[PDB]
């Protein structure tokens, strides 16, 4: 993020409304369709 | 009967160097996957044609300009963007267009679409939001086949010649060695053209060699499959017609003119 | 006697109606949600 | 007239107290903050 | 609650019932797991 | 067909954070946490092997040990989709 | 110089504004030492 | 200005659950060898597709689904069937079809009508006057350009069955009678194969513009002449994206 050098604690502003990565409806874990609307949480993709 | 009016909510924070560049492009054609009344500036940008997470070639755009509904930009205010659909049957009154193609459209022609199959697109880089928008060229319907075939023909030779309209010739070379990228930005199309005419000039000899383990009734089906599945993507048709009343007859590039619906 | 006999041949089980009652909103569950609900249906029968 | 607003804004202004102190230390002064934020546009829709 | 007076809402019976819209307080969460396969404890003090 | 739209807008009126969330309970897991390997033969990547038959044999030997793998006759253009199964049992199959 | 070549071109009817929708400030709290409780521990005395 | 509506005076000698059998058939396609305002029920039946006293087949209906004026049945009132033509030159402001295919229909696709080939027809039968109506399966222009491949890959196998779509297998069959009709498809194939090769193909084997400029003309005609041209395009405005087999959808002319 370009404002990485701008914000001090940008942890709180990136922990809320991530978009879903995988498709929630197929038999396998496909990639999300180009226009899905679901939203999830990623406590692990936050702290790596 | 009302014109199918679309609105694209231009976000804030667009630096005036970009709002100053969105004005001058009023009357250019854009595509939508599905057609709504409220769109988004990302539903127009280049990131819509991503197939394998990467920008599209000059082949994927040939299907995109046959599967995504088009819409002509009608008017722009500094707040938002307004455009009218064209393909469906709607009475849209004004419906002008600005010729964005290196050619002069004579009066009473028919217009088809074409991705920038030569050179760089005079696009718009909205850096304050992180996306790029590309606009298809508006070439006449008679110059379609010549251009789409000559661009492949001048590439197969480099892998191994001028267009002219309204009495004015246009050197396609543009005086520079475009041999880097353009032979790979068109790679997917020329490579699919090889193995569909290379199969053609052999199976005819295979059937009856006296005209002048390798299933026959599988390849005879894999040839009519491909040669016909491609027989529409490259053979596109007209969508608009350049009609003028009490105005000029020829429209130089960059200048706008009125059109009707096919 | 007939009223009991008619109410009885009409009442689905409780362990099979309470879970599907918890998944009523948009009760046309996609292929994945019914498969994830059946795993709880099999479990909530043996427990009670 | 919401459909005519380019962007509406609201403004804040907050003061912060201070504490007098001994040395050796640069003496504190009053600070004044000024903030602005923009409104986002949404919509609803239905049909029959 | 605590030292405050708050409402206590549950909007899935007045609104969101009998319509085909999912209640937006039923969310998702994604959690990533890790397992080591085929590790040999390359020591002697550790294999007892 | 009549359609009714209505524009709206909003903005936050705090200096700090006003709302807060907390995931409290746990409903059913939506994906089975089981073994389903990934197949890299879906990717139409870069440098290929030299003898095409060795590639064709590698792919089949790989496919003889999984159920997520491309349909055997590879198309000349497309996404190499796998075959949709006749049924599903525990939930969406998470890939390893 | 901005002549309207033909007649009554567009952009002569725009009426697009942007409104300062409010302004908010805060009032500091002014504390006194003797109103505290910490001042039981001392005998303050003025001495010019 | 006004769509070409066609009224056809239904015969009054029909059972109540036979006029109720035509209201389960709104949003389906018919055809017309001649195009007039006033018509009769005989004209859209299978009794009219008969080639010479003889029934048709796959390679003979596909020589009729591109020689007639297709029309959409809009709303049948008791005693009169209303319909709107397609490839005429007038607009149909409100149009719609019923998906008779066995697959999904996405948005924006190109619809091509095909005679029943999947070994399972949905024919409406009338014993009252002794007729039978056939409704062609609307297939997207991708699957339609492979079924036409397979029909000729079998028809030439005669004169010497599964197809994947969206991840599923689909099985079909045919009844290749009328040796005339299975010979007529050979000459056009061999002609287009002849008229696609030129003197410039020598570089492709080891002018080049002329060759491909001649070849695109063959490619555009081949699939159109061995099958059906695209006649309709599905464009949902507010409805859901996919059209499951049996639903009705918002279509536009092509």
């Amino acid at each position: 993020v370009n404002t990485n050098c701008n914000t001090l604690d940008r942890l709180l502003m990136e922990a809320k409304a991530v978009a879903s990565q995988s498709s929630t409806d197929t038999e396998y874990q496909f990639k999300r369709p180009p226009g899905s609307t679901e939203m999830t949480q990623d406590p692990c993709g936050l702290f790596q | 009967a009302m014109p199918f009016e679309i609105e694209v909510l231009l976000p804030g924070e667009l630096s005036p160097a970009e709002t100053s560049a969105l004005q001058k492009c009023e009357g250019k054609i854009i595509t939508f996957s599905t057609l709504r009344h409220r769109a988004s500036l990302v539903d127009i940008a280049l990131s819509s044609y991503y197939i394998n997470g990467a920008p599209p070639d000059t082949l994927s755009l040939l299907e995109a300009y046959r599967m995504r509904f088009a819409a002509v930009i009608t008017r722009v205010i500094p707040g938002k963007l307004l455009a009218h659909a064209i393909g469906v049957g709607t009475p849209t009154p004004g419906l002008f267009i600005q010729n964005t193609s290196p050619v002069d459209l004579c009066n009473g022609d028919y217009i088809c679409l074409l991705p920038p199959v030569f050179g760089s697109a005079d696009s718009i880089r909205l850096d304050s939001v992180g996306l790029e928008i590309v606009f298809p060229l508006t070439i006449p319907q008679t110059l379609m086949r010549e251009i789409i075939a000559k661009v492949v023909a001048r590439a197969v030779e480099r892998t191994a010649d001028v267009i002219c309209y309204n009495g004015r010739r246009y050197e396609l070379e543009t005086n520079l060695q475009h041999r880097d990228g353009s032979d790979a930005a068109i790679r997917t199309l020329v490579l699919n053209l090889m193995f569909s005419i290379n199969e053609g000039c052999l199976l005819l000899l295979a059937l009856i060699p006296t005209l002048l383990r390798f299933p026959i009734y599988e390849t005879i089906s894999s040839w009519i499959s491909t040669s016909s599945r491609l027989g529409d993507t490259l053979g596109t048709r007209a969508i608009l017609r350049v009609c003028v009343f009490d105005g000029p007859s020829t429209v130089h590039p960059g200048d706008r003119t009125a059109v009707i619906q096919v | 006697d007939q009223l009991l006999g008619v109410l009885l041949e009409k009442a689905p089980p409780l362990s099979l109606l309470s879970p599907i009652n918890k998944f009523q909103p948009e009760g046309h569950l996609n292929r994945v949600a019914r498969a994830a609900l059946l795993s709880d249906l099999k479990r909530r029968v043996c427990a009670d | 007239e919401l459909a005519y607003v380019r962007d509406g804004v609201i403004q804040f202004e907050v003061q912060q107290p201070m504490i007098a102190r001994d040395g050796p230390h640069p003496v504190d002064q009053p600070v004044h903050n000024y903030m602005v934020k923009r409104i986002h546009k949404r919509s609803l829709s239905a049909a029959f | 609650v605590g030292d405050k007076l708050v409402f206590l809402e549950a909007l899935e019976r007045r609104v969101y019932q009998a319509t085909r819209v999912a209640y937006p307080l039923i969310g998702n969460i994604d959690i990533t797991f890790i397992m080591p396969m085929g590790v040999f404890q390359a020591n002697s003090m550790d294999r007892y | 067909n009549f359609t009714l739209t209505q524009p709206r807008a909003h903005v936050d009126l705090g200096v700090g954070y006003t709302a807060v969330c907390a995931t409290a309970a746990l409903r059913c897991p939506l994906t089975d946490m089981g073994n389903t390997a990934q197949n890299l033969f879906f990717s139409r990547g870069g440098v290929p092997m030299l003898h095409d038959n060795v590639t064709e044999s590698l792919r089949r030997i790989t496919a003889s040990g999984g159920r997520l793998n491309p349909t055997e006759p590879l198309p000349i253009f497309g996404g190499l989709r796998p075959a949709t199964s006749a049924g599903i049992a525990r939930g969406q199959a998470s890939v390893c | 110089f901005f002549k309207q070549i033909r007649s009554d071109d567009n952009s002569l009817y725009s009426a697009q504004f942007d409104i300062l929708l409010g302004t908010y400030c805060n009032t500091l709290n002014f504390v006194r030492f003797l109103e505290l409780g910490l001042s039981v521990a001392c005998i303050c005395t003025k001495f010019p």
